[PDB]
């Protein structure tokens, strides 16, 4: 059986800016089976209101979803993205960095 | 809009 | 311009746990316009894109059935696949399905797809021709045999020169400039000393539709490929694509380097520098 391990990019929708409401991302992409498990965290605690796009995939039949949530960044405040798939010996993290 | 069904494989 | 529509199936299996889980999702080019989950509370096929919505009654109630009876099917089909391969009863597996039509301008088909992966393998897939099969292996081999008897690729060809030609031509219709007209991307290049010595310039392309392009860094107009750091092209959540490309120079050389970007939606390919 087949197994890919999940790329992992996180970022936000719009270039951030203290204080104004954005959306941020964690796009999985290029994995397989498709259980996956995708927190946003948000100093270290997960974010509770999160959605997620429908899972869809590519040519090569690897799966990709968005997990994404409405924030307002700030200075101080950190955001990753956690993921968990077969492939991974454990929990992937990634954090979330404006210039990226 | 989406084909009808398929036979089953 | 050219077009294409897909739809794009997932069944896995969960035995022990009840049917397995059917997801679709359809679209037209990068734009994804349609759904149906049928873990949904009330399964049905609900609306992606705002142009879809306009979609009568009828519409949704047929597209709904569909799904519903092709889940069932995908469900026939993954206990025979596991009775194929000779697999435990007991485990989870996946069958994905692509399928799908490409027009030129005038709309006419240039080319169909219906295809088959069996645990994130190709497993069966319709011939350029419309009419044969390519079977990966014998198991795929007694699909074949079942659906050459069935006259399924009629049935498929039907579909994909038929329906598939015509719905898309609709849809194209009523996305009008949202499916016709490329957004072209807002581009801006950072800058980020690592050291007295280096510093990163960044080439961002941000809210462009659809997702196809190019970003390259230039130094004095020669390309940068062994040394660009490149991102995967990734969705920013409101139906466009984001890209960056980025270079380390040394620091007061960052006026030789030049970043060039390639977009459909682009009058004509866009030079950029720090600035
Ligand atoms: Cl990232
Ligand atoms: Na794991």
């Amino acid at each position: 059986m087949i197994q890919r391990t999940p790329k992992i990019q996180v970022y936000s929708r719009h270039p951030a800016e203290n204080g104004k409401s954005n959306f941020l991302n964690c796009y999985v992409s290029g994995f397989h089976p498709s259980d996956i498990e995708v927190d946003l965290l948000k100093n270290g605690e997960r974010i509770e209101k999160v959605e997620h796009s429908d899972l869809s995939f590519s040519k090569d039949w690897s799966f990709y979803l968005l997990y994404y949530t409405e924030f307002t960044p700030t200075e101080k405040d950190e955001y990753a993205c956690r993921v968990n798939h077969v492939t991974l010996s454990q929990p992937k993290i990634v954090k979330w960095d404006r210039d990226m | 809009e989406p084909r009808s069904p398929s036979h089953s494989m | 311009g050219s077009h294409s529509m897909r739809y794009f199936y997932t069944s896995v299996s969960r035995p022990g746990r009840g049917e397995p889980r059917f997801i679709s999702v359809g679209y037209v080019d990068d734009t994804q316009f349609v759904r149906f989950d049928s873990d949904a509370a009330s399964p049905r096929e609900e609306p992606r894109a705002p142009w879809i919505e306009q979609e009568g009654p009828e519409y949704w109630d047929r597209n709904t059935q569909i799904y519903k009876a092709q889940a069932q099917t995908d469900r026939e089909s993954l206990r025979n696949l596991r009775g194929y391969y000779n697999q435990s009863e007991a485990g989870s597996h996946t069958l994905q399905s692509m399928y799908g039509c490409d027009v030129g301008p005038d709309g006419r088909l240039l080319r169909g797809h219906d295809q088959y992966a069996y645990d994130g393998k190709d497993y069966i897939a319709l011939n350029e021709d419309l009419r044969s099969w390519t079977a990966a292996d014998t198991a795929a081999q007694i699909t074949q045999r079942k659906w050459e008897a069935a006259r399924e690729a009629e049935q498929r060809r039907a579909y994909l020169e038929g329906e598939c030609v015509e719905w898309l031509r609709r849809y194209l219709e009523n996305g009008k400039d949202k499916l016709e007209r490329a957004d072209p991307p807002k581009t801006h290049v950072t800058h980020h000393p690592i050291s007295d010595h280096e510093a990163t310039l960044r080439c961002w392309a941000l809210g462009f539709y659809p997702a196809e392009i190019t970003l390259t860094w230039q130094r004095d107009g020669e390309d940068q490929t062994q040394d660009t750091e490149l991102v995967e092209t990734r969705p920013a959540g409101d139906r466009t694509f984001q890209k960056w490309a980025a270079v380390v120079v040394p620091s007061g050389e960052e006026q030789r380097y030049t970043c060039h970007v390639q977009h459909e939606g682009l009058p004509k390919p866009l030079t950029l520098r720090w600035e």
